């Protein structure tokens, strides 16, 4: 991360002019015989190894090998997206092909239900959403963005979604399978998660967190029920409609109602680093027991967001601790995410002291307790839900509204 | 072991930034009294939401406010229809019903205070409460529709014109597009009366602000530099709306130059180093790089 | 079916209750449904049976009429004097608490029914606040009585409400007063603190809390009552310093309680703290916007034979 | 300002003990294993019914016990029904789900741990959720009529002699 070129500030040819400007200067601040917190002697060491490497390629070849291999990286990955979003995609899809079977869960968005091929035949998911509640609240730009994460899935945590189909007024997205259930079904019913399993449930968080930063995708949504278990043991997200990436700021204010910070109440803007505060407040329910806001009236809860006051019962950990005490303020301004990679004072920090992201790049690591998979269609472990057919006429209903998709 | 809750979708009203077009200032107009005024605004002060709006905002509301006169029996709003109306009981008692299983239930009402459907106007949802009339009164306030117009385009309004200050300014290079948001939100405001030093003098100058409204007359003490020995009004720099000052103080460290002086009301920003050194890090190494103006 | 019905006046486990127009003299009167379904889904003629022979030879200030009462086929329907005014827990969540005043009143009117029922052998068991109506002259009247017992003697009956509760009645322990009194310690807190007193997202919580003798000391409440609240939760009763067989020589002895006038109370002429605001026959602003639900008459008989007392 | 829950009674059958039914001494005791009793008492010995009893009424009650075998897949509880029986966890993977609004969700799932059901016997209330069973196991199936007709009983006697 720490480039040996930025350390001391030197071009391609590092020579003997500021190097000795950058030795006094790291020399004057950090100084074991006058400073002694923690922290400061792993940066001191850092600062004398890039020090002694600049004055030999030989070790700083392989950090400067490393860049170039990142940068292009970068680029390749940076250029495949532009392509996707500059290819369109429709006229992959039909009706009669999937047969549904039972339903499992609707809400005040769309109805995710179970289906089974007519060719092949094998159980998958499927959301269907009704046009008469979107052309009441009209949210077009929201529905046009799914058109084109369609396509923008180049890594496993991004669910490669299916061809979609749009009726007359009816949509249909079929999805991947999950033999699971949800995090939050299995949060309630424990209640308190272990040492371990907290641990794996931050390095994943930080993994998506920073797999979605790497693409500059705005997640917007975030609720306990974006987060499914898969039969492979790992964790996936849903609803990826309310994402959207606009150069200018933004006000479509809808995801976290209840885990809105106070920057965003008062009509304000706001940035990607909410994402981490709207999902703090949900690690106290995977800590103390009980729920966050132990009232029932918004008026209350949005008193206790502003009130800059949190609980510490005897159940938490040591970093946790400091970690919320740190954030606090009402003008969250010393954010940790809010920095050059955001990937440094996370990942430095005491909470993460043994962290290995390269393992779980290729997936290869099982995860401690896999949901008991019964065979195909073991819905045991997702929340029933009653049965509710499709009962709309076949009408047309404003369709050059609906072209792309 | 818990009564648990649902996790409905939430919603609230688009817009379109790139729409600039609206109204002069105001559609309605109905200037009250002068004690209407003032206890009008004596009862949103205890809003959250009018804790960091300006005196022009509320001004603004004021005389855009819509007043509606409501007799004895009567009913307009009731509960499960889209609520697209907000009021404020400006005096009198009406009590209110929300549901409650088929119930309801009463939940109290309000006297020259409270907001009914306050939240209404912070997202789109059905009507959760119900209205009784009582006696004949009058209510405040504005629809949803008029409100968030107004609040969209003083957002747009303050978000956009703070910024196309600072882009003539040949220093800025090393700030991005996505920067300059951040840079324009963290910027502030305060304002100084005539009199009031803004800084006092043989301090640590080591920083940079910009005037952002009212003549600046930047003077010192008469004493190492070479003028008269009278101690009087010194010709360093006017700062103006368009001028800058503080940005030779980084590289140079040279002497005190010398002290503002807010002549009369002058509204200026506050910028801090803290803030910028937490992404790019001290501006030291970033104005480096531009070595070929400088030298 | 001599009585035209207006609009319904309640529904709930207790039954339903409606509105009736005397047509051999036009007033405003509750006719009160027993319905009989939940009673032979549940079991709940004896309670009947004990309030009929209670009200038999039983009147006094604190007690609603009874006129004309009416048994069908398969139904029956008591007749009741209406008293316009509603509940006051409506009108404590409307406001929020009352002063100290309104306390002292409602703790006087308690000792003055209970000491009334004691003369008689008598109690009244279920205690909410949801059985009180206030009315014009101020003379307060109490309703619902089915929860009651002709004599005391000494069984082990289970019912009420979790939210008034104590360790005496989970495993039955006679209580001859302690559910009359040691729940009756939580009542005045409903009215005291700005929240309910149980506030818990389950029942373990609630049991909990009841089996564990403690107020939690507000954050505004007066040092007069506070050191009543650190003791009125207790075990047993002896120990109990003001809780004297007569019940009048101890709590006017007491410190905030020593001015409480019941010669004048106990004789209906003191006019209530708060009277209600009427404005027709039959008002509806201290009530709730309720609705009525779907009534049915009787078609034949089905448990006519029950009441076999008439 | 809230949601304002219902206050419904909570009355069941008032059981007198002095002059009701015709038997007497009714016990009916069901003698099983020595493993098994010792490893119920275990959970037993915790429970607040149990935490302030007799040792002759907790023995009594550890005595008087049914089984019933339920294989996979078995409504025998549904939500709507009324509630008279107190089921103890034993062994096997048992999933609670509740009608949370004519809607099915996991309450809590017991595999040979914790304690439920001692609710229906404090009143008079329906089934509290629907227990399906996962797998085979043996659970124990007490009757609500019996726990209170001995436990009142014995208290009755003691305070006639003692």
């Amino acid at each position: 991360g720490k480039d040996y070129y930025q350390t001391l500030g030197l071009a391609r040819g590092a020579s003997d002019e500021e190097i000795k400007r950058a030795y006094r200067r790291q020399a004057l601040r950090y100084h074991p015989d006058k400073n002694k917190e923690p922290g400061a002697e792993e940066k001191f060491k850092e600062i004398a190894e890039a020090y002694d490497v600049l004055s030999d390629p030989r070790k700083r070849e392989i950090f400067d090998r490393y860049g170039e291999e990142v940068k292009e990286f970068l680029a390749k990955a940076k250029e495949d997206f532009l392509k996707k979003w500059e290819s369109p995609a429709q006229n992959t899809a039909h009706l009669d092909q999937f047969e549904r079977i039972k339903t499992l869960g609707t809400g005040s968005f769309g109805r995710v239900m179970l289906v089974k091929h007519k060719e092949t035949g094998n159980h998958y998911a499927m959301k269907i959403l009704d046009k008469q509640k979107v052309v009441k609240l009209k949210q077009i730009e929201h529905t046009l963005n799914e058109k084109r994460i369609l396509q923008a899935v180049n890594f496993p945590f991004l669910v490669k979604l299916e061809f979609s189909f749009k009726d007359n007024s009816n949509l249909y997205m079929v999805m991947e399978y999950v033999p699971g259930g949800e995090m939050f079904s299995h949060l309630r019913r424990i209640g308190r998660f272990s040492e371990p399993h907290a641990r794996f449930y931050a390095a994943q968080i930080v993994l998506t967190f920073e797999y979605l930063h790497s693409l500059d995708l705005i997640y917007r949504d975030l609720k306990p029920e974006n987060l499914l278990i898969d039969q492979q043991g790992y964790i996936q997200v849903t609803d990826f409609g309310f994402a959207k990436r606009v150069k200018g700021r933004t006000w479509t204010l809808c995801g976290t109602p209840e885990y809105l910070a106070p920057e965003i109440i008062l009509s304000k803007g706001y940035n990607k680093g909410v994402d981490w505060w709207a999902l703090g407040v949900l690690i106290y329910e995977m800590a103390a027991g009980y729920p966050p806001f132990f009232a029932d009236q918004p008026i209350q809860i949005y008193e206790k967001i502003v009130s800059g006051k949190v609980r510490f019962p005897s159940h938490f950990s040591s970093d946790l601790k400091d970690l919320l005490r740190n954030l606090l303020q009402v003008d969250l301004t010393k954010r940790f995410g809010n920095l050059k990679n955001g990937v440094n004072d996370i990942k430095n920090h005491k909470w993460f002291a043994t962290t290995d992201w390269i393992a779980i790049y290729q997936r290869k690591v099982e995860a401690p307790f896999i949901p008991k998979f019964k065979g195909p269609g073991d819905t045991s472990n997702f929340d029933d839900y009653e049965e509710e057919e499709i009962r709309v006429s076949i009408n047309e209903k404003c369709g050059k509204e609906f072209s792309e998709f | 072991i818990n009564r648990f809750t649902r996790r409905a979708s939430v919603c609230a009203e688009a817009y379109n930034p790139d729409e600039e077009e609206d109204d002069a200032e105001s559609r309605i107009i109905h200037p009250k009294t002068d004690d209407q005024r003032n206890r009008l605004q004596e009862a949103c002060k205890d809003i959250l939401l009018f804790k960091n709006l300006d005196p022009e905002q509320m001004s603004q509301v004021l005389d855009a406010m819509f007043e509606k006169l409501v007799k004895e029996g009567e009913h307009v709003i009731d509960q499960g229809d889209d609520g697209d109306n907000f009021y404020v009981i400006d005096r009198g008692t009406f009590d209110i019903y929300v549901k409650c299983d088929g119930v309801g239930r009463c939940v109290g009402n309000y006297d020259n205070r409270g907001s009914f459907g306050e939240l209404a106007l912070m997202y789109n949802t059905p009507r959760a409460a119900t209205i009784t009339a009582t006696s004949p009164g009058a209510l405040w306030g504005l629809d949803r529709v008029t409100f968030r117009r107004i609040i969209v385009k003083n957002n747009a309004k303050k978000r956009k014109m703070y910024e196309s200050f600072i882009e003539s300014l040949p220093f800025l290079k090393s700030l991005e597009v996505s920067e300059r948001l951040k840079v324009v939100d963290v910027i502030g405001t305060k304002v100084y009366n005539d009199g009031e030093q803004i800084i006092a003098q043989g301090d640590s100058a080591d920083s940079f602000f910009i005037v952002e409204s009212g003549e600046v007359r930047i003077t010192m003490k008469r004493k190492g530099k070479s003028d008269i020995e009278e101690n009087g009004a010194v010709e360093i720099a006017r700062c103006l709306r368009g001028q800058y000052f503080g940005e030779l103080a980084l590289v140079t460290n040279k002497p005190r130059a010398a002290s503002a002086h807010a002549i009369g009301t002058v509204k200026c920003l506050a910028m801090d180093v803290q803030a910028f050194e937490r992404l790019l890090g001290p501006c030291m190494e970033i104005m480096k790089r531009n070595i070929a103006t400088y030298e």
